[PDB]
């Protein structure tokens, strides 16, 4: 089992149904950062509450969103997008 | 670098498609005059929000992209945003012996418990620090049911008995488990700490030397809550004898031992009990339905959940060793006790039940471990096997009315009426079971059904979920009947599953509307995902099931009108929707298309215009064209068996070329009989080529709109030629055009002739005055086609108005509707209209809002229809300033009038005098009003039981304070 | 809820008629909606439109009496302040009426209450503070935990009205011995104060680098940050109960405690009537796009009034008298607070 706090403002009736996705390792410490200091803003941004996890073969890496399933949509293809962007900032280089 | 961006995204995410088109037409015009940096159009052309987000920082740079949208937003007037988006940069932007001989004795007694009957890195954190400065001293967990509460608070006692868990805060813990201290009606706390030592004496100064030496572990705080449910006071001392739960809640709130702190393990529903409570606590989340379900697919009905369920307990039912055997008397019986017991269970919100209520029951305990094999999903499906085979009024009923956790019992039991999941269990049993729960859902759902107003999209959405879980054909056919148009957002896949299946056995559908989102797959090419497999990124069962969707809509017997509330279509999509839409056997009439996103795709939709013979209508609108495929469009009319009667073109911004070859398909197509184009920018070089078009005598045109296509006075004198040439046209909006006095005239000219065939035009903003409605009244003389008119918002004072009077009160005029909005009318113009209303023979309409008439003005209109002779159908009146008076006078008269049908007011301010008297003259026999327009709500009770009553009598009569209800549709779809 | 002779759900027929059978013995109310695409509303035949609609939709039970209210809409929640302190509620989930708050907020001090409260336009601090009080607290709401992160200290004195700007990062006070503090987040020690009227003032606003104030002398005073200059003085003829800048054009609103409403233009010294009413008017309070204001008063009554001329749209009644009103950012939803009660109506055009 995983343990994770929870603040105080997103309710627990939204727990239900959570969305999945994996995404490259290298990509994902890219996009976040090794520290992943910046979640907390975002979630107060965006009223949903993300969960980074690295999978035991550290190739794949998961992320979660909680909340109503159009944000879900809207925060997957907003990080899609910024997958893809630095995808190809990469192959340029 | 995304950190930003991210925010930036969410700011341009409030944006409308107008606001949005507003905002990239101005970024464009930056660009342009901007040669430090060069940003391509066609790619801000096609970009969407978040595209235009990343590619203004890309080029840009982070803070001055922010600025720049900033001044853009402070450009359109949109204040509010702006402050949002500068303080998310500010947050956004990077700056540039006896203790021993105790614990011993605590860890043999776990252990003894414990044997009767990854997680610590996080643990030993739960009472540190985090960025904000703050210790937490309550922690509150809670999860899911497969975890053992108590296995967390026993393993978690232990370790600190082993010493590497807050060997240095605390010295002392305490379990205080609630099932025991609800045994002993009377405890206190130094009785609880004498038992938990061994000797059974321990030293109460050294126990309560210091606080931070004590620590508390209460669990299971949900079991008793119907204990909780009684109130008393909390008691200050501690060295009282009190009930269990008062110290308890005492302990909870922190008024006795505040320095001590605490932690607490309990289910979610405790955790909404709870809540309440504790003070400034530190919640956590914790996470054997996934053991579950694939242990009963190994033990193995694949189209639901419901039917593997009823298998799987059918199985286990099954007498071990022997096969089809019908169950014997008492173990019906005690069957019938256990799913009672589960029903209670889930009732009363307990899901713990000690051996005293199982003596209670009766039940036997092995046979219950032989019925019984495995949790919430298994209890809920014993509920609905109950309902399958206390007080007056209860709290059980309102907290389980929640529907929080009882929609999974609900769910099943819809999922039992079907025959394939019935079978098994009249076989098992072998009696009959006749069931009176079929009639109640069905009542249930018809009564959903029923609703005057369009059903809610979510009320919708989750009875078609339930419908589809039933999967009887006759069931959903004898239940979706009673209803004819549904409005259903689609969300996710099992949605599109549960729309597909559930509307092919509607059998009186006519409209239907799907807001899509989120559903298109990521396109193969610069979405590439790793995650996603070879089949979900190309040929994915979703494009299946879209099409098979898309099927199901071309293949209806009685659909006829489609739209799109809003959508953001792929290329792909609209190929797809299109493909299944050019198949003959469609019978749709109508379309739409005005808010959706179909950009992309516009090209594919003249394909089936061209070759489907039955569609009638088509619209438009926001949407970009380009010369080329207006060209296709123009082709595509051209065909001889098109039928198409009605096209509209919106906002499209067309190209001088685009005019000409929409005049020429206009002047060759038989068929198009209207046309639209509102918004474009049409100049006076834009109004010559249809004005040549419209001249010669083939053209087929019967309506045409132009709204804020500012046209001047050549405009007006070509148009002034077409119509004096032409003569099949019959309707013509001009509206929030400047044409002005000489426009007006020259128009008025040409409208003077007897062979004019013009039956509706009116003209809206277009800065009129006395002089224009002297120049139209002088021009209505001596015609008699003519037949309605409208001058809205114009300055016409009261002055032009009795011009139109005067020409309007001699027998031959054939005037019937008039309306006048926003006209700074007064008294006189009323005792004027209320001349024209007795003595005129023809006229059936008028509208008179935001006018300032007053109690004069009412009263002459009331005089004019005192007459018994006036012929006036609807009247409207609206933010004109009423009063008591002025209402009496209008109650009186509508008690004589007699034609007089429709009518409103709203934005007035009656007293309940007033209102009195308007109720008892609408209870008159002889006045038969068949709409009123009123607000219920905005009276004290006494008005409300009062129009009910009037309600009652004539049932015919309405009361809606919104007009325009039961208005033909022709007058509002003509104007669009 | 009350209005109706019974408040309904779709799902509470079939619960209802389960637990019938079990023991052996429009109609159909709505929830509130967020997402904008589904607000599907035609074209009359972000958004300046005058509203035209209202229903109520929840009923809050805090169990005293209710001295000022304050709604968050980037997040769902509502707030109430009695005089033993605050709770805070959620609109989330679905039900009638609602007797589980969020979380409580209590204060134990001998003699001490609490009577104002107030919400950052950013939605991330709350200050409160009352009678015989040690400070002004302001409490974190963007952590994962309720706490107080600063004090505002203050001897001896009674705070009756709050304020703050965070484009300058200044948090103001007033004080029933005719005293108008300031402060700073960053430091947390006084910039200045403003004293000299005993009779003090009840209602404070702050926008750019004036302060309006006004109390039962009838008077409205304008001051100055930059300098130490002395007010400009206007006169009235009643006492003003509360004040209200617009925040697209320059006005300020006001209520006489008479029954009348008048504006006010920093630019020049013109007025014009705007309201007439029977009653007494404890609050008014400004739409977030200036196009419209509502007006809560003692005769139970809830108005809605039009900004370019004044007129009165519609009006919604009540039981008990209201003492507050407070118009979300999303200018749908209004919440008031009457008795012992806190209910929350929608707005729809």
């Amino acid at each position: 089992p995983q343990i994770r706090i929870r603040p105080w403002w997103f309710p627990v009736q939204e727990l239900r149904d959570p969305l999945v996705f994996y995404l490259e390792a290298w990509l994902a410490d890219e996009l976040f950062g090794p520290d992943r200091a910046i979640i907390p803003e975002m979630e107060w941004t965006s009223q949903a509450l993300l969960t980074v996890d690295i999978v035991d073969s550290g190739n794949l890496v998961e992320i979660t969103v909680f909340g109503r399933p159009r944000v879900q949509n809207r925060v997957k293809s907003m990080l899609l997008c910024l997958a893809w962007f630095h995808r190809e900032h990469r192959a340029r280089a | 670098l995304t950190f930003s961006s991210y925010g930036l995204q969410w700011c341009l995410y409030e944006l409308d498609k107008e606001e949005f088109q507003t905002f990239k037409e101005l970024l464009k015009k930056k660009s342009s005059e901007s040669t430090t940096c060069s940003i391509p159009q066609f790619e801000i052309e096609n970009a969407n929000v978040e595209c235009l987000a990343l590619l203004l920082h890309e080029y840009y740079g982070a803070s001055l992209a922010w600025a720049t949208s900033i001044s853009i937003f402070e450009n359109m007037n949109l204040r509010t945003l702006s402050e949002k988006a500068r303080d998310d940069m500010k947050r956004h932007s990077p700056e540039d012996g006896d203790t021993w001989d105790y614990k011993s004795h605590v860890m043999t007694k776990f252990a003894e418990e414990e044997d009767v009957r990854p997680e610590m890195q996080t643990l030993a954190g739960a009472f540190d620090s985090d960025r904000w400065g703050f210790r937490p001293r309550t922690v509150v967990l809670h999860g899911k049911s497969g975890i053992g509460k108590s296995a967390l608070a026993r393993r978690i006692v232990l370790c600190w008995a082993q010493g590497g868990l807050y060997q240095g805060m605390f010295s002392y813990v305490f379990f205080l488990p609630v099932r025991e201290m609800q045994r002993k009606k009377e405890s206190s706390v130094t009785e609880f700490i004498s038992r938990e030592w061994p000797d059974s004496q321990a030293p109460v100064t050294e126990i309560m030397s210091r606080p931070e030496r004590l620590l508390f572990i209460i669990d299971g705080f949900d079991d008793l809550g119907s204990v909780l449910n009684n109130d008393t006071k909390l008691c200050k001392d501690w060295a009282e004898k009190q009930p269990p739960f008062t110290l308890i809640r005492s302990l909870l709130r922190k008024v006795l031992l505040p320095e001590s702190f605490l932690i607490v393990t309990v289910r979610d529903v405790g955790t909404e009990k709870l809540k309440s409570e504790v003070v400034s606590p530190r919640y956590l989340l914790v996470r054997a339905v996934g053991s579950l379900i694939c242990v009963a697919l190994q033990l193995q009905f694949n189209q639901t959940l419901t039917g593997l369920h009823a298998a799987f307990v059918f199985h286990q039912l099954t007498p071990r060793g022997v096969v089809r055997r019908c169950l014997n008397l008492e173990e019906r019986v005690v069957l019938k006790r256990f799913c009672r017991m589960a029903v209670e269970g889930v009732w009363n919100r307990k899901s713990v039940f000690d051996g005293d209520d199982l003596m209670v029951q009766g039940l036997g305990e092995s046979e219950l471990r032989a019925l019984f094999h495995m949790h919430l999903s298994l209890q809920d499906f014993c509920a609905a096997l109950y309902y399958v085979l206390k007080t007056k009024r209860s709290m059980e009923l309102k907290q389980a009315g929640f529907h929080i956790h009882s929609l999974w019992m609900k769910r099943f039991l819809f999922g039992l009426v079907s025959e394939d999941v019935r079978r098994p269990l009249e076989v098992l049993l072998g009696c009959p079971v006749p069931l009176g729960v079929k009639q109640k859902l069905l009542h249930w759902v018809s009564l959903l059904g029923q609703q005057p107003n369009a059903t809610t999209p979510g009320d919708t959405l989750d009875a078609f979920h339930c419908l589809f879980e039933t999967q009887d054909k006759e069931f959903v056919r004898l239940a979706l009947n009673s209803f004819q148009e549904v409005w259903l957002p689609i969300n996710q896949n099992l949605d599109l599953i549960a729309s597909s299946f559930c509307l092919q056995h509607c059998p009186y559908l006519r409209k239907i509307r799907v807001d899509v989102k989120g559903i298109f797959p990521r396109d193969e090419s610069a979405e590439a995902c790793p995650v996603v497999p070879l089949w979900m990124r190309d040929k994915t069962l979703i494009e299946e099931q879209w099409e098979d969707f898309c099927s199901m809509l071309g293949t209806h017997p009685h659909l006829r009108q489609l739209d799109l509330g809003s959508s953001i279509l792929t290329e792909r999509a609209m190929k797809t929707l299109c493909a299944k839409l050019r198949h003959p056997t469609c019978k749709i009439q109508t379309l739409m298309f005005r808010n959706a996103q179909i950009t992309p795709g516009v090209q594919h939709l003249w394909r089936i215009v061209m070759a489907n013979r039955n569609l009638r209508s088509l619209n438009l609108g926001g949407t970009h064209l380009k010369e080329e495929d207006v060209r296709m469009a123009c082709e595509a009319l051209k065909h001889p068996k098109c039928l198409l009667e009605s096209l509209r073109l919106d906002c499209c911004g067309l190209t001088h070329a685009c005019y000409l070859k929409i005049s020429q398909i206009l002047t060759t197509s038989p068929s198009l009989k209207s046309l639209s184009l509102a918004g474009n920018k049409v100049t006076d070089q834009g109004v010559m080529p249809l004005s040549d078009a419209l001249r010669v005598s083939q053209c087929a045109l019967q309506k045409l709109i132009l709204e804020d296509c500012g046209i001047t006075a050549t405009g007006c004198q070509s148009l002034a030629s077409a119509l004096v040439s032409n003569r099949s046209l019959t309707h013509l909006c001009l509206s929030n055009n400047s044409l002005g006095n000489e426009g007006v005239n020259l128009l008025c000219r040409s409208m003077r002739l007897p062979h004019c065939s013009l039956q509706r035009l009116m003209l809206n903003q277009c800065h009129l005055d006395t002089a224009g409605c002297g120049f139209l009244a002088l021009a209505l003389m001596g015609n008699s086609w003519l037949t309605h008119l409208s001058l809205s918002m114009n300055p016409v004072e009261d002055n032009g108005v009795k011009l139109l009077c005067e020409v309007m009160r001699e027998p031959s005029c054939h005037l019937q509707d008039l309306e006048l909005v926003k006209c700074h009318l007064t008294a006189a113009c009323c005792e004027s209209l209320s001349c024209v209303i007795s003595r005129s023979r023809h006229l059936k309409s008028l509208d008179l809002t935001d006018n300032a008439l007053g109690d004069g003005g009412v009263a002459a209109l009331c005089e004019g229809l005192k007459q018994k002779n006036s012929v006036l159908a609807r009247l409207g009146l609206k933010a004109c300033g009423l009063t008591s008076d002025c209402c009496e006078a209008l109650s009186l008269a509508l008690s004589c009038n007699r034609h007089l049908t429709s009518l409103n007011l709203v934005q007035n301010n009656f007293s309940p005098k007033g209102m009195m008297k308007l109720c008892s003259a609408f209870a008159c026999p002889t006045s038969n009003l068949q709409i009123i327009g009123l607000w219920k709500w905005q009276y004290p009770v006494q008005i409300r039981k009062l129009l009910e009553e009037v309600q009652l009598l004539k049932p015919r009569v309405v009361i809606d304070g919104s007009w325009h209800s039961f208005d033909e549709d022709d007058r509002y779809w003509w104007k669009n | 809820l009350f209005w109706d002779k019974e408040p309904w759900f779709w799902h509470d027929t079939l619960t209802e008629q389960l637990w019938r059978i079990f023991a052996g013995v429009s109609r159909f109310l709505q929830s509130i909606s967020w997402d904008p695409e589904d607000f599907e509303d035609a074209w009359k035949r972000k958004r300046l439109a005058v509203p035209c609609k209202l229903e109520k939709m929840r009923i809050l039970a805090h169990g005293e009496l209710v001295l000022a209210t304050a709604i968050s809409s980037f997040t769902r929640h509502v707030f109430t302040c009695g005089r033993r302190g605050i709770k805070v509620w959620s609109l989330t989930g679905q039900v009638a009426e609602d007797r589980f708050p969020e979380s409580h907020l209590p204060i134990q001090t001998p003699g001490a209450f609490l009577r104002t409260c107030l919400l950052s336009s950013n939605s991330r601090s709350l200050l409160t503070g009352g009678y015989n009080l040690a400070s002004v607290s302001v409490w974190d709401l963007a952590a994962p935990s309720l706490h107080v992160k600063e004090q505002l200290p203050c001897a001896g004195l009674n705070c009756q009205a709050l304020d703050a700007n965070l484009d300058a990062n200044l948090a103001f006070a007033s004080f029933t011995s005719g005293v108008v503090r300031i402060w700073d987040l960053r430091d947390q020690s006084v910039v200045r104060d403003l004293k000299g009227y005993p009779d003090g003032v009840k209602s404070i606003v702050v926008k750019g680098y004036n302060i309006w104030t006004g109390g039962p002398d009838a008077c409205l005073r304008c001051w100055d940050q930059r300098t130490i200059m002395k007010p400009l003085e206007y006169q009235f003829k009643s006492q003003i109960m509360s004040l209200s800048h617009s925040p697209q054009e320059d006005w300020v609103l006001l209520g006489m405690a008479n029954g009348q409403q008048w504006l006010q233009s920093t630019s020049g010294s013109q007025r014009h009537m705007v309201g007439q009413k029977d009653s007494v008017i404890l609050s008014v309070k400004f739409s977030p796009f200036g196009q419209w204001w509502a007006s809560v008063g003692m005769d139970d009554f809830l108005g809605v009034y039009s900004m370019p001329a004044g007129t009165k749209v519609f009006e919604v009644p009540e039981m008990s008298p209201v003492t507050c009103c407070d118009v979300s950012s999303n200018n749908r939803l209004v919440v008031t607070g009457s008795g012992e009660h806190a209910s929350v109506y929608q707005i729809t055009y």
